[PDB]
């Protein structure tokens, strides 16, 4: 590809970047602020296993 | 005659249903037994019939609205959504007579580009948008800052996210193949013979015989085959849309049409509902554009050339001299010559191009037969941001919108929709049609069936082509009825277009037979 | 075939005047078209339909067509009263917006968005016999107080602010107000192209030569025979088809509470509940046999090129020569003949339906990246109805706000059934050489493709070519002696001239008594 096109793309990425590297945390760690939150957090752990 | 127009057939009526206690009406309907095709007569647009009734019984009042009632629409809206500075009714009732309107969204805010398309239901069996089912202009407050580049948007209440997850996949495959083969011979025969006698004795006798023969044969054969395959495709993705899972605000029109559905099951009304709004709505979609180019070239040349020659000579002279003299010269010949030359040149080309999303300028220039300039592909992909197609869709059936929050007898309506939808999938299938010729695909189009004729085919049945023979792909006939319960089963004869004829193409899809629990 | 003869257009006598319609003060009567002028000949100056002023001697008792609904003075449009003083003139009278003291009666702040351009053609009726737009069926300008808008995905339009150097897209026309009758108007940019190209070229050559010579001499005798044949055959065939279909809209017309055009509304109320063929015929002739309820908005281009060349050349010669010598005598004789025939025929049709006279002409002349791009740009501004579905004009009645109308609807159905087999193009005579018969009003044409000339396309610059048959008109219905009736039609108008296609449909038709 052209030097111009690559350059311009690499510029535009600064404004529409995507996630390319991530470190994950399990989703059940967010089960919070709800009735039976502590129980739902375990059932979501088990459901992720399933 | 080759073609024979087949007129629409539709069943005798159902019974009249019992009078609907809410609608104070009764209903009757018919099934499309046979779509019209090949310029057949179309049936009257009266597969539904309706009657009024005496109110043999009352019914439940329309579901209580705890909120404010929008005068014209009757949209039940929350009292916090009055004097809001927004129209939440589709009507000014909410804002009508407000002593003070507290503008929340004071800034300049755009709607998400094409977001209102996604509020349209789709007919999944056609994959085609229908009437609006969801109101994506209802904001219910909101006014969180959402930006794309420098442009800030106001998200609909219904939409969970609309986010510019940009991506692009190009794919280019070019395959060129050549073969030539050449064959010649040259072959020659010549024969010459002489025999003569000359003697003295007085007496004298002489004889001479002359023989010449030539034979020549030549043969030439040539074959040249030249084949080009060129498939190019661009998949561009520009935004990810997801609908909220819960508490959707329906469009007025869909709301009302639902409100008018009969409580007793009668297929005709749910059929009309699907024909207005379709069967499913879009929960999650990937928005972007497609470009796809596919060229096929076959160049086949053959030459055959033959030469045959025969030559024959005979002369005989016999002379007897003793005065006395007698002589005879006797000579004869035949020549034979044959030349035979046969040449054929055949070129078959087809191209198909396909584009979705973007501006008409770019769409059409990409629809020309030449592969595009990178510049015009840039311009097209720029313009797809603003007018994208829907590449990926995840859909839920429309009955999942029918919710007690909105409708009396919600469960009953829901179940009716399930039943109706199941019948609708049968009645709208393309399987019903008579087969096209010419490898045509019958597309059922309401009460009549259209053959989409391929590239290089023409006419109502695709019967016109200059290609003598081309592979015909197999097409299923309609799946059988449900087998009576001892287990449940269906079968498909793969018959409606025979897969084998004319160098028959692909066999039909699997399964040929489908079985289930009752 | 020699030219057919002109016929004079011929009409039946006037039907009697209808009794003077109390609300209208009009008498009506119709003729029926007994013969169009066909292959030239005197057109009728008489019209098929006539109307005259007449005082009825009786009041318009029916004038109270509506009660609680607001009825406009000029016109029977009856509006749901929230529309009165709603800020939008919902009838041509404008009386619904007249004397409105309460300005806050306005329904909504919608008017900044103008109606969808090109939405009006979806309103117009359609005449399947002539493929011509009629008068409006739908009210293309009616919103019902609603403010449904449509996102115009092509809204981008470059603007350059000289004072700033900013190069930007003007926001104008980002949305359009959707008229009430449109259920949907899905902007959706699609294109599909299809090309095929097939070349078949074959050339064959033969030569065959015989010599047969005998000499026998002492008195001298000498006999020679020659037979030679040469025969050349060449056939060259090129066919290429280009179909590029561009789409920008899908629109669908509401099946419920269709707000008829005011003119249609009036014209409809004027129809008698009793059958009167002339009245309904006039109605159909005005509003068209058919009205439309599905649409795509597009540009289309189609290119077809067919070239056939064939050359055949033959030489034959024979000689036999004979000799008797010793005085000398010589003889000979035989047969020789020579012929060449060649022909080439080529034609192209290039047609564009789409958004600019200049560029659609250019692209009809010249296919290229330049004409495709500039025509595509032009399709931004003047897209065209590229496909549509339609229903018989009478089926709207079921779907109107008015109610049953079932007397009118059945009358209109009968009238249509007649009209489609009175003004039918089949009744114009045989157009030869794949000419298309057209019946406009009381008069016929044959539209001739360029190979043909003359009133019937009958004379052709070449002497004979494959041209297809077409149906005669249906005969009259039989008497139905049983509960069943018959009708008969023959593929003889014209017969297939040179073994073109026999016309495909039914030869025989049958009907419930
Ligand atoms: C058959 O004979 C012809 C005539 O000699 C051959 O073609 C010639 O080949 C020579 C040498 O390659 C060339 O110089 C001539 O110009 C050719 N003349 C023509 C008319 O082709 C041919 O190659 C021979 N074929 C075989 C199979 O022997």
């Amino acid at each position: 590809g052209n030097k111009r096109r690559y350059s311009a793309w690499a510029e535009s990425v600064t404004n529409l970047p995507q996630v390319i590297k991530q470190k994950l945390t399990p989703l059940y760690e967010l089960v919070k602020e709800v009735p039976c939150a502590s129980v739902k957090k375990l059932y979501l752990k088990w459901a992720l296993e399933e | 005659v080759t073609l024979m127009p087949i007129d629409c057939e539709l069943s005798s009526w159902s019974s009249w249903t019992t009078c609907d206690p809410c609608q104070k009406k009764r209903y009757r309907y018919a099934y499309l037994l046979q779509p019209s095709q090949f310029h057949g007569e179309p049936c009257n647009f009266s597969d539904k019939e309706v009657e009024d009734c005496v109110t043999n019984r009352p019914c439940r009042s329309q579901v209580r609205c705890e909120g404010f009632v929008c005068a014209q629409t009757g949209r039940c809206v929350n009292r916090r959504l009055l004097c809001n500075g927004d129209n939440d009714c589709g009507d000014q009732s909410d804002e009508a007579n407000c002593r003070r309107i507290y503008k929340k969204c004071q800034h300049e805010m755009d709607q998400y580009w094409g977001i209102g398309s996604l509020a349209s239901g789709i007919n999944l069996f056609t994959n085609s948008f229908e009437g609006p089912v969801l109101d994506h202009r209802y904001y219910a407050g909101g006014c969180s800052p959402h930006y794309i580049l420098n442009t800030r948007f106001r998200k609909p209440y219904n939409v969970e996210s609309y986010t510019p997850q940009t991506q692009g996949k190009y794919e280019f495959i070019l395959k060129e193949y050549e073969s030539y083969s050449d064959f010649e011979r040259n072959v020659t025969e010549k024969m010459a013979s002489k025999s003569g006698f000359s003697f003295g004795f007085e007496l004298g006798i002489s004889s001479q015989s002359d023989r010449g023969k030539h034979y020549i044969r030549r043969t030439k054969r040539f074959s040249h085959t030249k084949s080009v395959f060129l498939h190019a495709r661009s998949d561009l993705e520009v935004a990810h849309y997801k609908l909220k899972p819960r508490s959707l605000m329906l469009h007025y029109e869909f709301l009302q049409r639902v409100k008018r559905l009969p409580l007793e099951y009668s297929y005709g009304e749910y059929r009309d509902l699907f024909r207005d709004f379709g069967t499913h709505y879009i929960t999650e979609a990937v928005l972007g554009g497609i470009y796809e180019y596919t060229l096929v070239m076959n160049k086949e040349a053959m030459e055959r050339g033959d030469y045959t020659l025969n030559n024959v000579h005979a002369c005989a002279k016999n002379d007897f001299k003793i005065s006395l003299g007698v002589s005879v010269g006797k000579c004869r010949g035949i020549l034979n010559e044959i030349k035979d030359r046969n040449k054929r040149d055949t070129m078959v080309e087809d191209l198909v191009v396909l584009v979705r999303g973007g501006a008409s300028e770019h769409i059409t220039t990409l629809a020309y037969q030449e592969l595009p300039t990178a510049d015009l592909m840039q311009e097209w992909g720029d313009a797809v941001q603003y007018n994208p197609a829907i590449i990926k869709v995840k859909v839920e059936p429309l009955y999942e919108l029918v919710t007690a929050t909105d409708f009396a007898y919600s469960s009953t309506v829901r179940q009716n929709m399930k039943q109706a939808l199941e019948e609708f999938q049968k009645e709208v299938s393309s399987c019903h049609c008579a087969p096209c010729q010419g490898n045509g695909v019958p597309v059922l189009k309401g009460s009549r069936c259209d053959c989409i004729c391929p590239v290089g085919s023409q006419g109502l049945a695709c019967e016109v082509s200059y290609r003598k023979n081309t592979p015909i792909d197999g097409k299923w006939n309609c799946w059988s009825n449900w087998s009576s319960c001892s287990g449940r089963r269906k079968t498909r004869q793969r018959q409606c277009n025979n897969p084998p004829p004319q160098n028959g193409g692909s066999p039909c899809s699997g399964p040929a037979s489908e079985t289930l629990d009752c | 075939a020699a030219t057919p003869a002109a016929v004079t257009c011929q009409l039946s006598n006037w039907s009697e005047w209808t009794d003077c319609f109390p609300c209208q003060d009009k008498k009506y009567r119709h003729r029926s078209l007994l013969q169009p002028n066909k292959f030239g000949g005197t057109i009728c100056s008489g019209d098929i339909w006539d109307q005259a002023s007449c005082s009825s001697s009786t009041t318009c008792v029916r004038q109270a067509q509506c009660g609680q609904d607001f009825q406009c003075k000029e016109t029977g449009r009856c509006l749901k009263r929230h529309l009165v003083c709603n800020g939008d003139q919902d009838c041509l009278d404008g009386s619904d917006e007249d004397d409105c003291e309460d300005v806050r009666a306005i329904d909504e702040d919608c008017s900044q968005y103008e109606p969808i351009p090109g939405s009006q053609k979806a309103a117009l009726g359609y005449n399947i016999l002539t493929q011509e737009d009629a008068q409006s069926v739908y009210d293309a300008s009616y919103y019902g107080g609603q403010c449904e808008t449509v996102y115009n995905g092509e809204w981008r339009e470059l603007r350059y602010d000289s004072t700033c150097e900013r190069l930007y897209y003007g926001d104008d026309e980002k949305y359009f107000r959707k008229p009430y009758n449109f259920l949907k108007y899905h902007f959706e940019a699609l294109a599909d192209t299809g090309i095929s190209s097939e070349f078949y070229d074959n050339a064959n050559d033969l030569l065959s030569k015989v010599k047969k010579d005998k000499s026998d001499s002492f008195h001298s005798q000498d006999t020679s025979f020659l037979n030679e044949l040469n025969k050349y055959n060449e056939k060259k065939f090129i066919f290429t088809r280009i179909f590029t279909k561009v789409q920008t809209a899908h629109f669908k017309m509401r099946k419920d509470d269709i707000m008829l055009d005011e003119g249609m509304l009036q014209s409809l109320m004027e129809l008698p509940d009793q059958y009167n063929y002339g009245m309904y015929a006039k109605f159909i002739n005005d509003y068209g046999t058919h009205y439309i309820t599905s649409g795509s908005m597009g540009g289309i281009y189609e290119y077809i090129l067919v070239i056939d060349k064939a050359k055949m050349e033959s030489l034959g010669i024979t000689s036999r020569d004979i000799t008797t010598c010793f005085h000398c005598k010589k003889f000979g004789g035989g047969k020789t003949e020579r012929a060449r025939k060649a022909m080439a025929v080529e034609d192209i049709i290039s047609r564009v339906r789409g958004g600019s006279s200049g560029w659609s002409g250019g692209l009809a002349q010249n296919r290229s990246t330049i004409t495709y791009r500039s025509w595509g740009r032009s399709l931004k501004y003047n897209p065209v109805v590229i496909d549509f579905e339609m229903q018989p004009i009478h089926e709207v009645l079921r779907h109107t706000s008015l109610g049953p109308l079932e007397a009118k609807r059945q009358n209109l159905r009968r009238a249509l059934d007649q009209y489609l087999m009175e003004f039918n193009a089949c009744r114009c005579g045989p157009c030869f050489n794949n000419g298309v018969p057209i019946l406009e009003g009381t008069s016929c044409r044959c539209q001739c493709r360029l190979g043909s000339l003359g009133a019937a396309c009958e004379q052709t610059q070449t002497e004979g070519a494959k041209a297809d048959g077409s149906w005669s008109c249906w005969s009259s219905w039989s008497v139905c002696r049983a509960g069943i009736q018959e009708r008969r039609r023959e593929c003889d108008n014209p017969a297939p001239q040179n073994g073109g296609a026999s016309c495909p449909g039914r030869k025989v038709q049958t009907q419930a008594c």
